[PDB]
RNA sequence: AAGGAACUUUGCAAUCUCACCCCGUAACUUCGGAAGAAGGGGUCCCCACGCUUCGCGUGGGGCGCAGUGAAUAGGCCCAG
RNA sequence: AUUCCUUGUCGGGUAAGUUCCGACCUGCACGAAAGGCGUAACGAUCUGGGCGCUGUCUCAACGAGGGACUCGGUGAAAUU
RNA sequence: GAUGUCGGCUCGUCGCAUCCUGGGGCUGAAGAAGGUCCCAAGGGUUGGGCUGUUCGCCCAUUAAAGCGGCACGCGAGCUGGGUUCAGAACGUCGUGAGACAGUUCGGUCUCUAUCCGCUACGGGCGCAGGAGAAUUGAGGGGAGUUGCUCCUAGUACGAGAGGACCGGAGUGAACGGACCGCUGGUCUCCCUGCUGUCGUACCAACGGCACAUGCAGGGUAGCUAUGUCCGGAACGGAUAACCGCUGAAAGCAUCUAAGCGGGAAGCCAGCCCCAAGAUGAGUUCUCCCACUGUUUAUCAGGUAAGACUCCCGGAAGACCACCGGGUUAAGAGGCCAGGCGUGCACGCAUAGCAAUGUGUUCAGCGGACUGGUGCUCAUCAGUCGAGGUCUUGACCA
C-alpha cells in the first residue's frame, strides 16, 4: 500500500537480534534443560526437564524446541523459546540417532 | 490529537522483563508538513502531513506547486491530523513516548466475496439430517405477508474487509527514532507494507 | 480471500504433465506457438530446467530426466543448449503475443528460447 | 479444553476412576470457600478450572462412588496450556481431582505432575499433594 | 412446474435499457511501422510478421 | 487442535472394522447351531538349515512412522 | 403393534428416562386354529441400551476437483 | 380456475403488562437478605435427560434463565418427527363392503428470480471552464450486557449472629473487531519414505497408474480459532419516576399555579464506521490558460494541464473497480545470495555371503519468504481532454 523502498527482512532482523538466543548444537536424542521458576512466590526456584527433542522450529525470535518426557507414569511436552528468559541453560545428556526431523510417532 | 503516518512492518516476539510480548514493527517515519489548515483559510483547524517520497518524473504539475508551496520534495500519501500544531516536520520523538496508550488504525487485509456465515458469523446448517442449505446460507431473510420488505440494514453476503479498522488502546513497547521505528503491542489492522495512522488515544482509559 | 500464486486449469496429475509436456516441445523446436496463459505458465518451469542442466554432470542430467523423458531432448539440452547459456545470467525465453483464434477467441502467443 | 459429555481421569485416591463433564463453572476460590459462578455461559474448562462431574467408574471400597454427582478442578490436560515467558505445557491425559465445596481434594494424594497453574489459581493443599509442579 | 418464473411481459423500453452496456469497443488500432497495415498494441504485426525485427513468417 | 453423539425425530450421514494364518471364544438351544461370537497375536527383506511344492517351518540378522506397506476389504455386543 | 384416564404405580438403567425393560392388575375395550402362550435359529423388519469410532455436533477451518464468474462460438424454458 | 398446515432449525425485528441489570416511593425497611408499587425496552436472557411435541416435569448452572406480536413471524430458506392419501396389523364398531375417540410399522417437500424489497459492485449524467490531490459533516449506521474478588471495613448498623451504602481497585465469562508473532489446524505435488505393476534396452537411477494427492510421514507463504491484541467506557447537556429551593391563591401550610435546582443501563452529544445525488450537489491547496474554424459546413476541429487505452503485476478483486510498475525502468519472472522446509542426494569407495550399514555429505532437492542484479517481457504507439451563460451588488484603476 506505502510503497517505502524498505528491506523488512533487516528492519526485522534488527528487532529481534536483541530478543535472540543460541544453544548448544542439539537435533533429538535427550537434553537436561534447566529453567527457572521465578513465580514460586516472589522467590526463584529451579527446575530441571530432561527428555528427548521431538521438534526444533522457527527462527530468530520466534525459534523453539520441543521436549517430550514421562513424569510419575503421565507424558508431558513442554516447548521453549531459546531466547525465554525462564530458560536458564540447555545440556545435550546424549546425542540420537533418527531419520526424521518431527518424531511426533514417539507419543504411541 | 498527536498522529503519525508510517507502514506497518511485520509481526515479532520480544521480552520485556520475562514475559513475551507479541509486537508489531512499525515504520513511522518522517512526516513532512505540507499544509496548515487555520478556521482563518480553511474554517477548521488541522495539519496536512505526507509519507512515501515519490520520484520526482511520477508527481505531475498540480502535485508539483502544492509540494512546492512548503517546499517539501514530494511524498505519495497526504493524510490530515486535525487539531494537531507542533511546528518544523512531523517525526516519532517526543511524539509518542514507552507506555503510551495509542490508537492504531489501517485497512482490513480485504476478503472479497463471503458469505453470511463468514461475514456476518451466521450458522448455516445441518451438514447431513436432510439438506440442500448444507452449511452456509442464511435462513429466512424476512417474515410473511406483513413487512413485504426485507428489513433495511439485513445481514447479508457482500465484500468483507479492505475497510478502516481502528484498533484502540495499544501500548507503546519500544521506539527507535533515527531507525525510525516504534513497536506496538497486539496487531494493528491491514497486511504487511500498508499505511498505518498511530494517532494519540481517541479516549485514553 | 486467495493470496497464494502459481495457476491449475486442471488437475495435480494434469498440471505437471502439461508443464513437462510443453517444456519437451520448446526444447525439442525451440520456439512453440500456445495459448498466451499457457505461454507465460510455462516460462519459469523451462527457465528451472536450463538452470538444472547448466549444472553439466551425471546428477545435473539425471534431474533433468525427471520432467524431460524423451532421451533425444535430455541430450540436446545437457549438451547443446545449456552449454551455449554459459554466461546468460538466466534469463532467456521471451513470449511474444500474435493474436486472437477463430473457435474459442483465444488470444495465441510464441514462446520461444 | 473440557467441555461437557468429557470423560477424565481422576488424579486422587478418592475412590472415583473416571468422572464425566456434566458442568464447566466460573472455578471460584474466595475466603468463604469457593465463589459463585462468574456467569452462566463458559465453554470449556482449562486447568484450574472447577468442574461438576457424573462419576462413571470406581474402584471398589473408596469415598466417592459410581453415579455421584462431584466437583473437580482440572489439573491436566491434553490442550496446551500457554505461560507468561511464552513457554508451552501439554499432557497425554486430561485429570481432575475431586474437590469439596471448600475446595480441598476429598482423596490424601494426588497422582502424577500438576499445571503450575493450580497455584496461581489458588489451590494450596492440591499443589501440596501433587508428586511435581510442571 | 418451472419454480420462479416472470410475472409479466417486460416492455420495449425496460428491454432496451437494461441494453445501455453491450455496445462493444473498437479496437485501439495503430498504424504499422514496416508494413503500415494496422496492428494490436503489444502484437506482433499480422502483415509483415515484425515486432522491432521479423518475428513471424510471412 | 481439544472434546466425542453434547447433533437429532433417530448416530440420518460419515468414520471406525476390513484379507489370509495361529491362538482363543459366552448365555441359550431344536444339539445343527448361536460363531467371523467376543478378544489377542502374526504379516516386509536377507542369510543358514530342515522339509510335500507355487511354497512353508525353525533360527539369526536388517530397514522404515508404518510390512494384506498401494487396490479390492465384517464394526461389535445386551435386551425387547 | 390391544390401556381411554396415562407421563398409572413401584423397581431397573441415566446427572436427569412422556420412551425402553421388569413386576403389579383397575383388561375403557386380551384369550385359545378371525388360534392362546412360548420358543433356539433366521430378518436391507421395528424398539431401547452399551462399547468402539467419528466434523452429527460445540464450531468450524484449510485444501482439492466440477459448476457458478469472464471472453469467443451456438442458444432454450415455464410465465406474460 | 389452490392464501401449504404442528413441531424443529435458520434468521430476525417489534410491544411492555420488565425476568436480569439502572433510578425511585412505601414497608410489619436496624444491617444483610427481602416484600410491594412507580419510572425504565439500552443490552442481556445458559447447556443437557424425557417426549414429534408447543408446553410441562427433571439434571446442572445462572445477573436472569420474561411474557407476547409479526399469516399461532419465517417450507419459491431447510427439515418432515406430528397430522390428512394409497400398504399392513391390533383393540373396538358394523352381517358385510368398511369405519375410528384410537393406537402401531411403512410411505416422491418441484436445478434457472421478471418486478418491488435486501446485500454487495460498476457504468452514466449532473454539481456553469478543464484538471491532480486534501477535506467540513447535514445526515445516517454500528456499539450499548454482566458476574466474582479485594480495598474502604470487620467500619456504619446489630445484644449477638451477622454485616453495608457511597466511593476506589483488580480479574473473568459471553459477544464483537482486527490480527497471524505465539500454540495449533490446513497447505492436491515443496521434501522424504513405502507397495504392486507398466515403461525409460538391462543393472543402477527415474517416471506413470493405483483420487478428482496411490498410501504414509513432515511442512514454508497464504488462509485460519480452538491462538493473540483491543473494545462496551469516562465527561457532559436535557429529562422520567422521585427528591428538594423560593412561594401565593388559602393572614398559616404546600416542590407549583410565575420561576428554580437535582435526578436512570433510557434521550441528545461524546466512541468507531459511512457520508456533498447534503440536485440545499459545500470548503481548501495546486495546475493549465483565454486557440482555431467563410453570410456552404449553425459550433465542431487541432490542443494545454491531465487522463484513458494497451502491456507486466498485486496481501485489490466474480466482472468492473482499487493500488504499483511500464526502460529516465528493480514491476513481475528468471538468475544470484540468504532464510525456511525436508533430513544426508546421485556417483564412487569401504564393510558384510547378503538384506543392509558407514564415509564422501549439517548433504541433495526446492511453491508461494527477504534482498540484490538489467538476462526476459513491460516494445511501438493510438484515443480523449479547457478557451469558461446572464442579472444584480461591493471594491478597482
Ligand atoms: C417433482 C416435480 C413435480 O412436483 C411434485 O411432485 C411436488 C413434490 C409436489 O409438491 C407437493 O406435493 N407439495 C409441495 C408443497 C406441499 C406438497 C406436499 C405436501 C405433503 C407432503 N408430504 C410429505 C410428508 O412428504 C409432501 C409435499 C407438487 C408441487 C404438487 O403441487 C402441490 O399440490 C398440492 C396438492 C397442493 C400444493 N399447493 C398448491 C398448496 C401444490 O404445491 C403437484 C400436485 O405435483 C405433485 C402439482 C402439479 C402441478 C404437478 O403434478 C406438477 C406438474 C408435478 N408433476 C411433475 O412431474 O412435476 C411436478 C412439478
Ligand atoms: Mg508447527
Ligand atoms: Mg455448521
Ligand atoms: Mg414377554
Ligand atoms: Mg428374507
Ligand atoms: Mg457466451
Ligand atoms: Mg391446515
Ligand atoms: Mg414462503
Ligand atoms: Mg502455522
Ligand atoms: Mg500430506
Ligand atoms: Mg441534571
Ligand atoms: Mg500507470
Ligand atoms: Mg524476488
Amino acid at each position: 500500500q506505502t510503497h517505502i523502498k524498505i528491506n523488512r527482512g533487516e528492519l526485522l532482523r534488527g528487532i529481534e537480534q536483541d530478543h535472540t538466543r543460541q544453544l548448544p548444537d542439539f537435533r533429538p536424542g535427550d537434553t537436561v534443560r534447566v529453567d527457572t521458576k521465578v513465580r514460586e512466590g516472589n522467590r526463584t526456584r529451579s527446575q530441571a526437564f530432561e527428555g528427548v527433542v521431538i521438534a526444533i522450529n522457527g527462527s530468530g525470535s520466534r525459534k523453539s524446541f520441543t521436549v517430550r518426557k514421562i513424569s510419575f507414569g503421565e507424558g508431558v511436552e513442554r516447548v521453549f523459546p531459546f531466547a525465554s528468559p525462564l530458560v536458564n541453560q540447555v545440556t545435550i545428556v546424549e546425542r540420537g540417532k533418527v531419520r526424521r526431523a518431527k518424531l511426533y510417532y514417539l507419543r504411541e | 490529537m498527536k498522529g503519525i503516518l508510517g507502514t506497518k512492518i511485520g509481526m515479532t516476539q520480544i521480552w520485556k522483563n520475562d514475559r513475551a510480548i507479541p509486537v508489531t514493527v512499525v515504520l513511522a517515519g518522517p512526516c513532512p508538513i505540507v499544509q496548515r489548515k487555520t478556521a482563518q483559510t480553511d474554517g477548521y483547524e488541522a495539519v496536512q502531513i505526507g509519507y512515501a517520497p515519490k520520484a520526482e518524473r511520477k508527481v505531475n504539475k498540480p502535485m508539483q506547486g502544492h509540494f512546492a508551496k512548503a517546499g517539501v520534495a514530494p511524498t505519495r500519501i497526504l493524510r490530515e491530523f486535525r487539531g494537531f500544531a507542533p511546528d518544523g516536520d512531523s517525526v516519532n520523538v517526543d511524539i509518542f513516548a514507552e507506555g503510551e496508550k495509542i490508537d492504531a488504525t489501517g485497512t482490513s487485509k480485504g476478503k472479497g466475496t463471503q458469505g453470511v456465515m463468514k461475514r456476518w458469523n451466521f450458522a448455516g446448517g445441518p451438514a447431513s439430517h436432510g439438506s440442500k442449505k448444507w452449511h452456509r446460507r442464511p435462513g429466512s431473510i424476512g417474515q410473511r405477508k406483513t413487512p413485504g420488505r426485507v428489513y433495511k440494514g439485513k445481514r447479508m453476503a457482500g465484500h468483507m474487509g479492505m475497510e478502516r479498522v481502528t484498533v484502540q488502546n495499544l501500548e507503546v513497547v519500544e521506539i527507535r527514532a533515527g531507525e525510525n521505528l516504534i513497536l506496538v503491542k497486539g496487531a494493528i489492522p491491514g497486511a504487511n507494507g500498508g499505511l498505518v495512522v498511530l494517532r494519540s488515544a481517541a479516549k485514553a482509559s | 480471500h486467495g493470496k497464494a500464486g502459481r495457476k491449475l486449469n486442471r488437475n495435480s496429475s494434469a498440471r505437471v504433465a502439461l508443464a513437462r509436456a510443453q517444456a519437451t516441445a520448446l526444447l525439442r523446436e525451440g520456439r512453440i506457438q500456445t495459448t498466451l496463459t499457457k505461454a507465460k505458465e510455462l516460462r519459469p518451469f523451462v527457465e528451472q530446467l536450463i538452470t538444472t542442466a547448466k549444472g553439466g554432470d551425471l546428477h545435473s542430467r539425471r534431474l533433468v530426466a525427471q520432467d524431460i523423458h524423451d532421451k533425444d531432448v535430455v541430450r540436446k539440452v545437457m549438451d547443446e543448449v545449456a552449454p551455449k547459456y554459459a554466461e546468460r545470467p538466466g534469463g532467456y525465453t521471451r513470449i511474444l503475443r500474435v493474436g486472437t483464434r477463430r473457435g474459442d477467441g483465444v488470444t495465441m502467443a510464441l514462446i520461444e528460447l | 479444553m473440557i467441555m461437557p459429555q468429557s470423560r477424565l481421569d481422576v488424579a486422587d485416591n478418592s475412590g472415583a476412576r473416571e468422572i464425566m463433564c456434566i458442568r464447566v463453572l466460573n472455578s471460584g476460590i474466595g475466603g468463604k470457600g469457593l465463589t459463585t459462578g462468574g456467569g452462566g455461559n463458559k465453554r470449556y474448562a482449562h486447568v484450574g478450572d472447577i468442574i461438576v462431574a457424573s462419576v462413571k467408574d470406581a474402584a471398589p471400597r473408596g469415598a466417592v462412588k459410581a453415579g455421584d454427582v462431584v466437583k473437580a478442578v482440572v489439573v491436566r490436560t491434553s490442550h496446551a496450556i500457554k505461560r507468561a515467558d511464552g513457554s508451552t505445557i501439554r499432557f497425554d491425559r486430561n485429570a481432575a481431582v475431586i474437590i469439596n465445596n471448600q475446595g480441598e481434594p476429598r482423596g490424601t494424594r494426588v497422582f502424577g505432575p500438576v499445571a503450575r497453574e493450580l497455584r496461581d489459581r489458588r489451590f494450596m493443599k492440591i499443589v501440596s499433594l501433587a508428586p511435581e509442579v510442571l | 412446474a418451472k419454480h420462479p418464473v416472470p410475472k409479466k411481459k417486460t416492455s420495449k423500453s425496460k428491454r432496451d435499457m437494461r441494453r445501455s452496456h453491450h455496445a462493444l469497443t473498437a479496437p485501439n488500432l495503430t498504424e504499422c511501422p514496416q508494413c503500415h497495415g494496422k496492428k494490436l498494441s503489444h502484437h506482433i504485426c499480422p502483415n509483415c510478421g515484425y515486432y522491432d525485427g521479423r518475428q513471424v513468417l510471412a
